[PDB]
């Protein structure tokens, strides 16, 4: 089960933040500023794995933006990878070489195709095809 | 991702497979002055081809696709066998290159419905592809109308590119 | 009324925070006062840029009415947002978060499945258990139906009222029968994840979905032999995804079953060699493979296999894959606890990797590494990994040291110098918790306290600022000074216990504030302890309680207070009530 | 006795550095900002940062970080007031200190930190001597430079004499929510504007109760001077003696005297004003605003802030005399009236909403401060008897003054 | 990309090697390796330009250290542009030598080094003043085998008291680095000789031969007095670090004045303003001067006793000085000041910094223990701060009132009775069993005792030991005031912590505490019902053998950290 | 300075062999020698972009002459172009074929022509008639 997806800059600014888990807004920043603190601060060849509170804590480096996830500690931690690297190729494919600012002006269109990606912190589709076609139909509707 | 050419002699239906592999359809073409070049998305790879014709005066218009050349797929005319020779030889100028060796060679074994035409192996060895060192070669059986074996050649190709699961 | 990206470029446009904060609250006040006047045209981009200041983290708790009132919109935009909104500005613990019930009510029946795929986006991410049960009767209802976008939707919805009231899972029992068969593999995967969870939750519920193993062992079989996909697919696999959830819902069932894990021996035994261990996809099918064999009660056969390919897992030089190895091993520890042996001299190797996380799970896996027979030579290099260790692995290192010595311990006297040896090497970075357990062991001992506080009184001679070593050492020394100062009861021959720096020792940790005053505690009790085990050098002790009466703790002014009555007034009940304490367990 | 004088910038990179001894090792500056963030959010926020050995001595610009590190027993606030005069000294040469002076100016800053400081050491760290030898657009040192008046040059010349003094009146004010004075105190500032010729000595002339107890006339109108610290260039052995301001001036504007004193007189303007604070709905502020003083001064472009709620929204301002600015930037207003004569009363009545759900954590509480200025006006009222020039040459220069009563810290507690 | 560097470096022309030195320092600026074109601006260095040499020294002095054999190649050149009509560049370059701390350079450097303190202009000779401490700090031995000590006595000895204070300053680092073999005090005729330096130098040279004074001792009421009368003007001045080092003297020098003497009292009543003066500074040096100002009221609490306006906090003061301003204000609590401090710090708990609260509640709490008078109005206070049911204010508030019931139990019976009801969901443990103390403590006019301890023995055995301790004394306390009652009540804490817990403390005073009740429950009423004597508080009065060398240490970091110097140099 | 422009241009994406054309048609509009990169900017001309094969025509007027015998490689993307359903492209790719004088070039420009007379357009049909 993912508890929270995040993703930071890698000056710190948060770009995007998730909670699948209900804790108040104090203890979302110190959460946050915590995990931030953690990535920023470990090297590259460092597995992109991190056991922090009880969380196998997946996170990845693709550009400056770094992206986090946790995944429940009882689950394979390969495929949270994949699910990150599935939604990497789903920002790219609705918003189209997906640019920093593309992330950063139209952070809603990400917010959605994560909605339509993932609730409760599970995959909702696994095709690649069937969600962008059906955020492209919502957006058709407008 | 990656790019690919089509050459080969003239007439030897290799734009006629290219608008096959393109939509599907067997098109009126003219025999090819110029070039062609389409992209199809197959196997989630997007193969970028650059048809050159097999006129005798654009034979040597060769080299200017050869700058940033990563792939080769050489069409033959199968039921010539009098202008596969000259083939051949174009094929050797064109592979005594210090430039063209990234580029694997893909043999399409083209016009396989007339009884006239050459096997998917009489055909390597008119052309002694054999002794070919540093060359990734594949010879494939394909046809235009049908559309036979041109999937094939693309499944070799992609494996070709791709050095992944 | 700027537009929301108006608002980006203000805020990119600013460099201090200082002014960074200015620039929000302008625009605050701007929304705010756009509020106040109601306006519906706006209001999409007004909450958006609320959200945008909640997003970098500005207060935003003033517009969730607004976000409510989007919801309660009719416009698909406004609706949208309004979910969006919350989504992010609500939670359980909002409070007004419960006037949502009606209109995602209203929204579920909503005639647009997008509408409804809102209505059921915001219930899967943020429903409240009291919310679930007021939904959950039309969460069922859009799984009654069989819209394929909206079924994949209402089985995670279906997850989240399990995960938020799990004692409403049996209204989803009748909703979730055979439908799985259901080509759309994004309605399969939610279905697959679904069943995962009620096989978690309930074991009334196993028994039902055992029965269906065959079922998705058909499914699995043929997602297997599937060559190729356009869709779901990621390095030649279609869908890996609902690949791995189906050999988890094998992992946990049959984990106590032998006719549904022989059911399942033939597809595990098929992609333990139809996966492919080069790019990570197939590492993780077949780490979950190897997974699901051990979990369930398997032919060994398979095990044999399975500790093969942990045997290879170890040697790619993949961080990932050594992480998924030392997890593997990790997660194998009772399961097959022979062929994890002989993977010892990798698991030790392990520790030497520049990533905390390694070193971690390899420090781990050594503890649990441990059995009868490796206490000797393995203890070595973990207190030698310990004395090289960092101060954030001496915490969980002291601790698993004296878990693994308190289970296997070879010998009682080389138990005690492991134990010392910890002490000595962490100090002050051991859990307080596993001082009263060294404290229980060590009075579980009873014949060797001569060879235990005489080491303790030659270590502590050194060093008090180590806070747990003086905690055990204080309680040492109060319950075994006539075992440490022995037939000295005048001055004799010189020996190195000497009864007047055994006091002093304790005297010097009191005046020091190097004292958590529960050192302070523990060494006043010992003072009071040591009236009667000493008949050596008394009434300096009195003196010390005596002049100690005017403390600045409260509590070690009642004990100073305590002991000088009983010191001064009941002399006579003193050596009355200083037995030792007993041997609990 | 620094090491090494740097400056970061806001995120801690080097925009330059400068050291002297060695004792700090030059990569050491990269934990500052790491143990700033570490101090600063548990409240430990000090000007003074340590990493095992190394101190890290450091005052705040806008954007600047001019962090001071030493690693054994510095004189401290040698270092801090030698911060302040590089802060001073580059605010008279870059009129705004960002980092653009910092990244395309480091032909000459590099120079100046050479020159204002060797092995730690303050040496010479006036502005407009250093003027003299160092320029942008070199010759020998200025004996200036070496002399015991190192602050007059000779060979400045003017046209005409002029000496404008400016007597700034700043009252220091923390009335409580109460109504009483806690505090009515006045840090007085004499600012001097000269503009003469060689090397002339000024003996300043003033209403002190001190110096007239010293001659006799202690009955009249005169200031109690409770102290007062001079510039250097004051020979303060005679001020001890008699009482006497004796000094040679800096060429052009400097701060004289900056005096302090407390002052029984009632406050300039009395705010009074009550606070309706309903829950989840609105608030109201009765504000009215009262002058004590004569009715012959006027109190120009007063700014009156009320600290508001952080979250209020549709403002109304109901005022008699004066504008009113919402700020929700600094959530506050600000009520200006630019002419605000003595003796009368101008009433404000400000209503706000107020949102209908709470917030999760409390807001606070700010005093009122109010920026009132009054010129021709000393509410102590001292006054400068005479200024004699002294010249060898011997002429008349023109000593000109004008009275200004402006504002300190003029606190006012809140409800 | 460095070559091309390097070849604009190694041409002839003067505009193609000054922008090519110019890119060397502007890639030295943000802190490009630049190191490696070391040895050719070496031989760019010897130009006519001026303001290029400087960027040359620069550098050199930027990568002494990089290249320390590479160093060699500049001795002739500073011997060389030690000997030029330009004392800016001579000086330049002495200051330069001084700076390399390079001991393969060092050894050819005493000579000219010597020479420029020999010079006519006084700004070289300032120059090499410090000079002498920077070859000192890189070799002492080397300085003390040249007899640069001597010619620093020589510039003691010099007019134009500028380079005599670079001298003195160089001399008190050359004496500090001394282990005071042949130390460097004065007779009191060249004291005087710096009297009269003292009126010309510089402000900071005004510093440093004040710092000198730290190091001297007078031996007469009259000399000390009559060195003191021009010590005295020095407080007068707009710069706070001149008046820090004056006042430093004049408290080091006044434990010498006769105090029945009229001189004492004059200088007692004439250092008070300055220091009210001196909090309205630049609040960074207000944050020193405050750890100065407690470090004189601690050792003369005479001087600030009338002024507590001014140490009122304002909302413009940062945490590192509201924070201070408190304890100056603990320092300063007297009798007579009582209404305006509590009504101060009745306005502090309504702050949103949950730190100044804190500290503020126990300024409170460390008011009614310092004096006994407005004892019971630190009470009425902090109840009426209990009023606000803020947690922490309340968290702070229960052990305030507790260690106030410590020190005063006397007349206190009523106010447990609101106490009673004290929002009892309060979580840290810290209060929790300070509250289990004042319930236990006072269980004999809180009725619902019993009743109230059953929540707090519920979740018994995992708070901690502190509260589970209380908990155990308390019961047994109240057992002892009622034994009807709570019958039961001891019984199951006493099973509760002798049997099931293994928290050993808790154990050892569960069994006491059982042998007791079960050898004499009516020796009790002696035993643990003795009377408690007054409780000795903990009086944070620094020690005067330590606080007389704070005396001697003030401005400096021990004078802020309140610390012996050898407690964090290294 | 040019290869970098050929490697600009011997990318995949739209982006960057755009500016790439653009920047050798700026170095056309101040006259710079960008003749050398002729054959290289024939294989960047099948674009579905409209915008951009104009800049391409421009380059193909400007250096018909310039390079007489790299120009073949051109008629069967002519007869391609003219054969499209947009009309402008049509007419654009004629009047492109009229204004390129190369002798070796217009022998086998005469039957695209003559249907493009033929078409149905006035647009392409007027491009013709001028063209002829
Ligand atoms: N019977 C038969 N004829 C074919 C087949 N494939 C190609 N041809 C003939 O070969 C001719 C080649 O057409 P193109 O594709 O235009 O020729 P090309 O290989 O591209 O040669 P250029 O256009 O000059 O480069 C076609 O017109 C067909 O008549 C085939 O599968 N069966
Ligand atoms: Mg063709």
């Amino acid at each position: 089960m993912i508890h929270f997806i995040l993703l930071f800059s890698r000056q710190g600014k948060l770009r995007l933040q998730k909670w699948y888990i209900t804790l108040p807004d104090k203890e979302r920043k110190k959460i946050t500023r915590e995990i931030v603190q953690i990535i920023l601060s470990r090297g590259h060849r460092t597995s992109s794995f991190v056991d922090w509170k009880e969380l196998k804590l997946v996170y990845k480096r693709y550009a400056s933006l770094y992206f986090c996830c946790a995944i429940e500690n009882q689950d394979n931690e390969l495929l949270t990878l994949e699910i990150v690297h599935r939604y990497v190729e789903l920002l790219d494919k609705y918003f189209g070489n997906v640019c920093e600012l593309d992330i950063i002006f139209n952070f809603e269109k990400a917010y959605f195709i994560l909605d339509e990606f993932i609730i409760g912190g599970e995959i909702q589709e696994t095709s690649k095809k069937i969600a962008v076609k059906a955020i492209e139909d919502s957006d058709m509707l407008q | 991702e990656m790019r690919i050419l089509m050459v080969g002699l003239d007439a030897a239906g290799k734009t006629t497979i290219l608008y096959k592999l393109k939509l599907g359809e067997i098109v009126t073409t003219i025999p090819t002055i110029g070039f062609n070049v389409e992209t199809v998305e197959y196997k989630n790879i997007s193969f970028t081809v650059w048809d050159v014709g097999g006129l005798d005066k654009i034979r040597p218009l060769w080299r200017h696709y050869f700058q940033n050349t990563q792939g080769l797929i050489f069409v033959v005319d199968s039921n010539d066998r009098e202008r596969v020779n000259e083939a051949r030889e174009e094929l050797m100028r064109m592979l005594a290159e210090d430039e063209l060796r990234d580029a694997v060679l893909l043999v399409f074994a083209n016009k396989q419905d007339l009884p006239n035409a050459m096997n998917a192996a009489e055909i390597t060895d008119k052309l002694g592809l054999h002794s070919l060192r540093h060359r990734n070669w594949y010879i494939q059986a394909t046809c235009a109308t049908s559309g036979d074996g041109l999937y094939e050649g693309l499944d070799w190709l992609s494996n070709q590119l791709r050095n992944q699961k | 009324p700027i537009r929301l990206r108006e608002l980006i470029r203000t805020i990119r446009t600013a460099r201090t925070q200082a002014e960074e904060r200015e620039m929000i609250q302008k625009e605050c006040a701007a929304i705010r006062s756009s509020f106040r006047e109601e306006d519906n045209t706006y209001r999409c981009r007004n909450v958006a840029k609320l959200l945008y200041m909640h997003m970098l983290g500005y207060p935003a708790h003033f517009g969730q009415l607004e976000c409510l009132k989007l919801i309660a919109s009719q416009k698909f935009t406004d609706k949208r947002i309004g979910y969006l909104g919350a989504m992010l500005l609500l939670d359980e613990r909002q409070d007004v978060h419960l006037l949502m019930t009606n209109c995602i009510k209203n929204d579920l029946n909503h005639s647009t499945q997008f509408v409804q795929g809102l209505a059921l986006c915001t219930l899967g991410c943020m429903g409240s258990s009291e919310m679930c049960r007021d939904l959950a009767g039309e969460v069922e209802k859009l799984l009654k139906t069989s819209n394929s976008y909206l079924r994949k939707k209402a089985a995670l919805c279906a997850v989240h009222v399990i995960r938020k009231v799990p004692e409403l899972m049996e209204m989803f029992l009748p909703a979730t029968k055979n439908l799985l068969n259901e080509k759309n593999h994004g309605v399969l995967h939610t279905s697959v994840v679904l069943l995962t969870e009620m096989c978690e939750r309930s074991p009334d519920m196993l028994a039902h979905f055992r029965k269906l193993v065959p079922q998705l062992v058909r499914i699995l079989k043929n997602l297997i032999m599937s060559g190729y996909s356009p869709e779901h697919d990621v390095s030649g696999i279609s869908d890996p995804f609902l690949q791995v959830r189906i050999l988890r819902l094998l992992r946990i069932l049959g984990r106590n079953d032998d006719d549904s894990s022989e059911a399942m021996n033939d597809i595990l035994a098929q992609v333990a060699t139809n996966t492919e261990t080069s790019k990570n996809v197939g590492n993780a099918i077949l780490y979950e493979t190897v997974l699901t064999i051990m979990d369930i009660k398997s032919e060994s056969g398979l095990r044999v296999l399975a500790i093969n390919i942990l045997g290879r897992f170890l040697l790619n030089n993949d961080k990932n894959i050594r992480y998924v190895a030392l997890t593997s091993l990790l997660k194998t520890v009772q399961t097959d606890h022979n062929a994890v042996q002989r993977h010892r001299s990798t698991i030790v190797d392990c520790l030497k990797d520049l990533d905390v996380s390694i070193k971690r799970r390899a420090m781990e896996l050594s503890f649990a590494l441990v059995n009868g027979n490796n206490i000797r030579g393995m203890m070595k290099e973990l207190l030698y990994f310990l004395d090289s260790c960092e101060p954030e692995f001496k915490a969980d290192c002291a601790s698993g040291i004296f878990l693994a010595a308190e289970k296997y311990a070879p010998s009682k006297r080389w138990h005690i110098d492991t134990i010392m040896r910890v002490l000595t090497t962490a100090g002050s970075y051991v859990r307080d918790d596993a001082v009263p357990n060294l404290i229980q062991l060590i009075t579980n001992s009873v014949e060797m306290h001569a060879y235990t506080v005489q080491r303790l009184y030659k270590a502590i001679l050194g060093d008090y600022s180590q806070q747990p070593l003086v905690q055990v050492a204080a309680w040492c020394i109060g319950e075994y000074g006539d075992l440490l100062v022995s037939g000295q009861c005048e001055e004799e021959e010189p020996i190195q216990v000497t009864e007047d720096e055994v006091l002093d020792i304790l005297e010097s940790v009191l005046i020091s504030n190097m004292s958590t005053s529960v050192t302070r505690g523990y060494a006043l009790t010992a003072i009071m302890k040591l009236s009667t085990r000493f008949t050596c050098t008394v009434n300096r002790i009195k003196k010390v309680v005596s002049i100690y009466g005017s403390s600045i703790d409260v509590e070690l002014q009642q004990r100073a207070v305590e002991y000088n009555a009983l010191f001064k007034k009941y002399d006579h009940m003193r050596s009355a009530l200083l037995e030792r304490m007993p041997v609990m367990e | 006795s620094a090491s090494a004088v740097y400056v970061l910038d806001l995120k801690g990179k080097v925009l330059i550095c400068r050291n002297y001894r060695g004792d700090v090792d030059m990569s050491e500056v990269e934990h500052f900002m790491p143990i700033l963030m570490e101090k600063e959010e548990e409240g430990m926020l000090s000007p003074i940062l340590a990493h095992g050995g190394v101190r890290f001595m450091w005052i705040k610009h806008n954007n600047l970080y001019l962090v001071a590190t030493s690693k054994k027993n510095a004189c401290v606030s040698l270092v801090f007031s030698f911060l302040y005069k590089v802060v001073q000294v580059f605010s008279e040469y870059f009129k705004e200190l960002e980092e653009e002076s910092i990244r395309d100016n480091f032909v000459i800053i590099y120079e100046l930190l050479d020159e204002l400081m060797d092995f730690g050491y303050p040496q010479t760290t006036d502005s407009k001597i250093l003027q003299e030898y160092i320029t942008q657009e070199a010759p020998r040192p200025p004996a200036t430079v070496t002399n015991a008046v190192s602050w007059r040059s000779e060979g400045i010349k003017y046209r005409k004499n002029e000496v404008f003094l400016d007597v700034i009146e700043a009252v220091n004010l923390l009335v409580s929510a109460n109504g009483n004075v806690l505090r009515s105190e006045i840090v007085g500032s004499i600012k001097m504007r000269v503009f003469l010729s060689g090397m002339p000595e000024l003996r300043l002339g003033l209403n002190d109760k001190v110096l007239f107890d010293n001659t006799g006339r202690g009955k009249s109108k005169s200031v109690e001077l409770e102290d007062v610290k001079f510039h250097q260039c004051v020979r303060l052995s005679r001020f001890e003696n008699d009482r006497t301001i004796s000094f040679i001036p800096p060429d052009g504007e400097f701060e004289l005297m900056s005096y302090r004193l407390n002052t029984h007189v009632k406050p300039l303007i009395w705010i009074e004003s009550v606070i309706e604070k309903h829950s989840h709905s609105r608030i109201e502020y009765m504000v009215k605003a009262k002058s004590q003083f004569k009715r012959r001064s006027t109190a120009n472009n007063v700014e009156i802030h009320i600290p508001v709620p952080n979250d209020a929204d549709s403002p109304k301002f109901k005022t008699t005399v004066g504008s009113v600015k919402w700020v929700p930037e600094n959530s506050e207003i600000v009520w200006s009236v630019k002419s605000f004569p003595g003796g009368k009363e101008y009433l404000m009545r400000a209503h706000f909403g107020l949102p209908s759900v709470e917030a999760e954590d409390k807001e606070g509480k700010p005093p009122i401060s109010v920026k009132f200025e009054i010129p021709y006006f000393t509410t102590s009222g001292i006054q400068v008897r005479y200024l004699k020039i002294i010249e060898k040459s011997g002429y008349q220069a023109l000593p000109w003054v004008r009275y200004i009563t402006q504002n300190g810290d003029y606190q006012l507690r809140t409800q | 990309e460095i070559f091309e560097l390097k070849a604009e470096l190694n041409s002839d022309k003067k505009e193609k090697k000054k922008e090519a030195v110019k890119k060397v320092i502007a890639s030295m600026t943000v802190g490009k390796d630049v190191s490696a074109l070391f040895p050719d601006v070496v031989n760019c260095m010897q130009t006519d330009n001026l303001e290029l040499k400087k960027l040359v020294y620069l550098y050199l002095m930027n990568y002494a250290k990089s290249q320390p054999d590479m160093a060699i190649m500049a001795v002739n050149t500073f011997v060389k542009d030690c000997e030029d009509p330009n004392p800016l560049i001579r000086a330049l370059a002495v200051r330069t030598m001084g700076c390399i701390r390079v001991d393969k350079i060092t050894e050819y450097l005493c000579e000219p080094l010597r020479k420029c303190l020999k010079d006519e202009d006084p700004y070289v000779r300032k120059t090499a003043a410090v000079c002498v401490a920077k070859l000192h700090d890189i070799n002492a031995q080397l300085v003390e085998d040249q007899g640069f000590l001597d010619t620093l006595k020589d510039l003691i000895s010099d007019s134009n008291p500028m380079v005599v204070a670079n001298a003195v300053a160089a001399l008190s680092e050359i004496a500090e680095s001394h282990p005071s073999s042949n130390l460097l005090d004065l007779n009191p005729q060249s004291i005087n000789k710096l009297l009269t330096a003292l009126n010309e130098c510089t402000e900071w040279g005004q510093i440093f031969i004040l710092d000198c004074l730290a190091n001297y001792m007078p031996k007469d009421d009259r000399e000390a007095q009559s060195i003191c009368e021009r010590v005295t003007p020095r407080l007068s001045h707009a710069n706070s670090a001149v008046v820090l080092s004056a006042v430093k003297v004049l408290m080091k020098f006044m434990e010498m004045l006769s105090k029945d003497l009229d001189y004492y009292g004059t200088l007692l009543k004439k250092l008070a303003p300055p220091l009210v003066t001196l909090l309205s500074a630049e609040p960074e040096l207000q944050y020193v001067a405050l750890r100065n100002i407690n470090l004189i009221v601690q050792k003369r609490p005479e001087i600030l006793k009338h002024e507590m306006k001014v140490f009122f906090v304002k909302y413009n003061d940062p945490i590192y000085v509201k924070l201070e301003k408190l304890d100056i204000m603990i320092r300063l609590a007297s009798q007579a000041n009582i209404a305006q401090v509590l009504a101060e710090l009745r306005e502090y708990a309504t702050e949103v910094d949950v730190d100044f609260v804190r500290k503020a509640v126990r300024a409170i709490g460390r008011c009614a223990i310092k004096v006994e008078q407005s004892a019971e109005r630190c009470v009425s206070t902090l109840l009426d701060l209990i009023q606000t049911k803020v947690n922490y204010v309340v968290q702070e508030a229960i052990v305030v009132i507790k260690d106030i019931f410590r020190k005063y139990p006397n007349k206190y019976e009523s106010v447990i009775a609101t106490l009673c009801e004290n929002l009892d969901s309060l979580d840290e443990p810290e209060a929790r069993a300070a509250m289990i103390w004042i319930v236990g403590e006072y269980a004999e006019r809180i009725d619902n005792a019993d009743e109230l301890l059953e929540s707090f023995l519920e979740g018994f055995h995992d708070k901690s030991t502190q509260v589970q301790l209380q908990l155990l004394t308390a019961i047994v306390k109240l057992f002892l005031k009622k034994p009807t009652e709570t019958q039961e009540l001891v019984q199951q804490v006493l099973s509760l912590a002798t049997q099931d817990s293994d928290n050993p403390d808790l154990r050892d005073r569960g069994y006491i505490y059982w042998r007791l009740l079960s050898t004499d429950p009516v020796a009790a009423k002696e035993v643990v019902l003795a009377e408690k004597p007054l409780i000795s508080e903990e009086t944070d009065l620094i020690e005067p053998t330590l606080l007389d060398e704070l005396i001697c240490y003030i401005g400096t970091l021990a004078s802020v950290y309140h610390k012996p110097p050898s407690a964090f140099v290294e």
